[PDB]
This record gives C-alpha cells, sequence and structure tokens, in this order.
C-alpha cells in the first residue's frame, strides 16, 4: 500500500 | 535545533534479539503529522528502510522483515525503539534513526538523520592477530614490502611503518572477514637504495587483546 | 516492491564536467495525493546521507543550484552542472510513495585521472606463518587507474579459484589511484606439495596480464 502522506 | 541519537548493544550473537533506541530533541513525536523511523546500511553496501512510527501509533514496516521487526515509541521521553528478533551475521550494519513527517510543513522527507549506531552480529571471541612480515621474492628503482595481520576480533587494528615516520608510499587495505575473524594488510614502497640498508618495521596494535607487535622486515637469503 | 534502478553505478568525472545519473522505478512513484516522492541523497564516507532533492526537482535548503532533478512517473535524472570535489561520494535516489520505502543501489561519483598501470608485487609465506602451520601468498596491485581490475592466482600453472580473499582501497585522496590486495591462503602442507605460485593482474592498460611468480623450492 501507499506510505502515509497528507491530502 | 533537531538532533537524533541512536544507541544499541554494540555487539550481539546470532539468534539474539537486537534492541535499538533513538533519543531526539528539537521536536516532539506527539506533534500531529510527525514520524520517526529506522534505516540501516551494512558497511560498503546500500540503504535499507526498516520501519517508521507515527505520532498516532500507526506503524509502517518493511514487509520482508515483518517477522523480525517491532517499532515502538515513548513520545513523552522523546524516544523511539526498534526490536529485531533472531539476528544473524547479515544484520551487521549501521542503524540510522530518521525523522519524516506526513505533512508538507513538518518536512515530508529524510532531512534529519542521526549519525548512526554500529551493530555487529558475531559469535566470535576476542582473538589476537598473528603479524607476518612480507619480504620481496629472492633477487628496479623501488621496492615494495608488506605486513599481513591475520585472524583478529574485534576490530580495529592499527598499523604504522617505522612508528609513523614512514608515511609516504603506504597503502593500508580495509579489513575483510576470513570466516569470523578479520584480516588486514599494508604495503610500503621505498627507493631500492633505502632497503634493506635501512631498517623498516611494521608496528601493529590490536588493543582488544593488548597486542603490540613490531615486525622488522628482513630480506630473504640463500639458507 | 518498487525497485529503484540507478545507471551508471560508478561515474568517473573531471572537475568542472557535467554529470547525470538516471533513476528508473519499476512502477509509478506518483502518490494518490498527486505528489511524486522521489528524493535524492548524497552520502560521503564516514557520514550519514544528506538530502539534496525532494519531489523530483526541488532543492533542499542550502543545496547549491548546480544540482537539479527532473523527470516524471517512472523516469528521473539527477544532474550536476559543474562537478566540484565536495560532490564526490555516493548518490541514492529514493521513493517514498509506496511501502516498503526503497533506495536505489547507489552511484559512486569518482574522480577521473590519467591511466596508470598497477605495480604488482608477490610475497611468499613468512617463516613465522610457516612455523604455525599456515601459508599465505600475498599479491599487491598498487596505484592503478581506472579502478576496474581482476586478479588470478595459479599454482603449478593452473588457476586456483578457492582460498582467495581480496581487499580494495577507496580512491586515493592524494593521487586518485586505486589499489588492491589479494591473499591466497593454503595450509603449510598444501604449500609444500606444489611449487610454482603466480599472481596475474588484468587491467585496461595492457592487452596481456602482468605476471608475478616464484618457485617455493628456490625461496
Amino acid at each position: 500500500a501507499e506510505f502515509r502522506h497528507d491530502s | 535545533q533537531v538532533t537524533l541519537k541512536e544507541s544499541g548493544p554494540g555487539i550481539l550473537k546470532p539468534s539474539q534479539t537486537l534492541s535499538l533506541t533513538c533519543s531526539f530533541s528539537g521536536f516532539s513525536l506527539s506533534t500531529s503529522g510527525m514520524g520517526v523511523g529506522w534505516i540501516r546500511q551494512p558497511s560498503g553496501k546500500g540503504l535499507e528502510w526498516l520501519a517508521h512510527i507515527w505520532w498516532d501509533d500507526d506503524r509502517s514496516y518493511n514487509p520482508s522483515l515483518k517477522s523480525q521487526l517491532t517499532i515502538s515509541k515513548d513520545a513523552a521521553r522523546n524516544q523511539v525503539f526498534l526490536r529485531i528478533t533472531s539476528v544473524d551475521t547479515a544484520d551487521t550494519a549501521t542503524y540510522y534513526c530518521v525523522r519524516r513527517a506526513h505533512t508538507t510543513v513538518l518536512g515530508d522527507w529524510f532531512a534529519y538523520w542521526g549519525q548512526g549506531t554500529l551493530v555487529t552480529v558475531s559469535a566470535a571471541k576476542t582473538t589476537a592477530p598473528s603479524v607476518y612480515p612480507l619480504a620481496p621474492v629472492c633477487g628496479g628503482s623501488s621496492v615494495t614490502l608488506g605486513c599481513l595481520v591475520k585472524g583478529y576480533f574485534p576490530e580495529p587494528v592499527t598499523l604504522t611503518w617505522n612508528s609513523g615516520s614512514l608515511s609516504s608510499g603506504v597503502h593500508t587495505f580495509p579489513a575483510v572477514l576470513q570466516s569470523g575473524l578479520y584480516t588486514l594488510s599494508s604495503s610500503v614502497t621505498v627507493t631500492s637504495s633505502t632497503w634493506p640498508s635501512q631498517s623498516i618495521t611494521c608496528n601493529v596494535a590490536h588493543p582488544a587483546s593488548s597486542t603490540k607487535v613490531d615486525k622488522k622486515i628482513e630480506p630473504r637469503g640463500p639458507t | 516492491d518498487v525497485l529503484m534502478t540507478q545507471t551508471p553505478l560508478s561515474l568517473p568525472v573531471s572537475l568542472g564536467d557535467q554529470a547525470s545519473i538516471s533513476c528508473r522505478s519499476s512502477q509509478s512513484i506518483v502518490h494518490s495525493n498527486g505528489n511524486t516522492y522521489l528524493e535524492w541523497y548524497l552520502q560521503k564516507p564516514g557520514q550519514s546521507p544528506k538530502l539534496l532533492i525532494y519531489k523530483v526537482s526541488n532543492r533542499f535548503s542550502g543545496v547549491p543550484d548546480r544540482f537539479s532533478g527532473s523527470g516524471s512517473g517512472t523516469d528521473f535524472t539527477l544532474k550536476i552542472s559543474r562537478v566540484e570535489a565536495e560532490d564526490l561520494g555516493v548518490y541514492y535516489c529514493f521513493q517514498g510513495s509506496h511501502v516498503p520505502l526503497t533506495f536505489g543501489a547507489g552511484t559512486k561519483l569518482e574522480l577521473k585521472r590519467a591511466d596508470a598501470a598497477p605495480t604488482v608485487s608477490i610475497f611468499p609465506p613468512s617463516s613465522e606463518q610457516l612455523t604455525s602451520g599456515g601459508a599465505s601468498v600475498v599479491c599487491f596491485l598498487n596505484n592503478f587507474y581506472p579502478k576496474d581490475i581482476n586478479v588470478k592466482w595459479k599454482i603449478d600453472g593452473s588457476e586456483r579459484q578457492n582460498g582467495v580473499l581480496n581487499s580494495w582501497t577507496d580512491q586515493d585522496s592524494k593521487d586518485s589511484t586505486y589499489s588492491m590486495s589479494s591473499t591466497l591462503t593454503l595450509t603449510k602442507d598444501e604449500y609444500e606439495r606444489h611449487n610454482s605460485y603466480t599472481c596475474e593482474a588484468t587491467h585496461k592498460t595492457s592487452t596481456s596480464p602482468i605476471v608475478k611468480s616464484f618457485n617455493r623450492n628456490e625461496c
């Protein structure tokens, strides 16, 4: 899965 | 100012559990958007990401190492921890603690790195090296001599030529493993009129075994 | 895993030259939020990596404008417009969009200098080692350039592939050359059962190997 980043 | 400082056990044996600590200042892991994590690097090799832990307890792991890794924190004490079970020799590496945020404002990148803590995973016992003179074959403006330092643990050894007075024309090679012990060599090159007429000695120390050896290089002969 | 592939892995350059390193990802590094978390780091010996470029093409604070990053999706490039000695070291691209976070293998930016043939010296086992039951034969291949080199041991004329340990210096701070040490370790029994010992160096400065040998029985 994606690593955590806002937006 | 942001600082991160890793600590670990220094040396542990294969199959044991590695317990790393990261202590930081200049920021707080209770801040929304903040995270702190671990990356490692075996000597002479690349960088491998291990894990990251977020302000809100969301933990992210390298899936290949999931069975061995546990990341945790203590936000109040400005610490993060990494536990690696069942270490083996391939876990020998420098372990870096790094900050990374998940918001643009707090810095979504690895800008801040600790200086790293070296962890050596070995079963080896303290072992003094043998020191051997490398004299040229029987028999042209220059001559090359050497010193072989074989079978020691832990690192390091120090090696000079003539107590440091012979500095030019010296190459000391990085240590390498032969099975579980290290071996190192050094060469010195001088004009042919210097040796054997003038004394050349390799000075080798292995502090961990209190070894200090001065080995004069003697020319080979017919007997 | 998103594999980050850097080309070349070693890049010799002269001071003042332009340098360019390719980084390709096995899938797109564009995150769902629209950002591309492609970073470049430089690591110097004895030091932690330092951030140079983030989001493909933004310079980190204090990074000189001779550094730039470009590209999109899966295809990225780091460029240095005029290489300085301070830029020498190992460059890593990195993707932060997908778990696991992954770095490229590292590209070593090294200094060009004139070709130099290795000086090769061979050393029989010492009296001291022989007394203890071992027999190491050492070969130094010193002060050569370029760095690519191979060593081959022969015993009684035939290649000996086993029992060899090698060590390589980093590029020399003073003369920009490289050196290598190779050791063939035998038992004293094996050393005493054969006679001709040969170290052969292969390097671009010669079409044939440099050969150093000795005969045990004559030592």
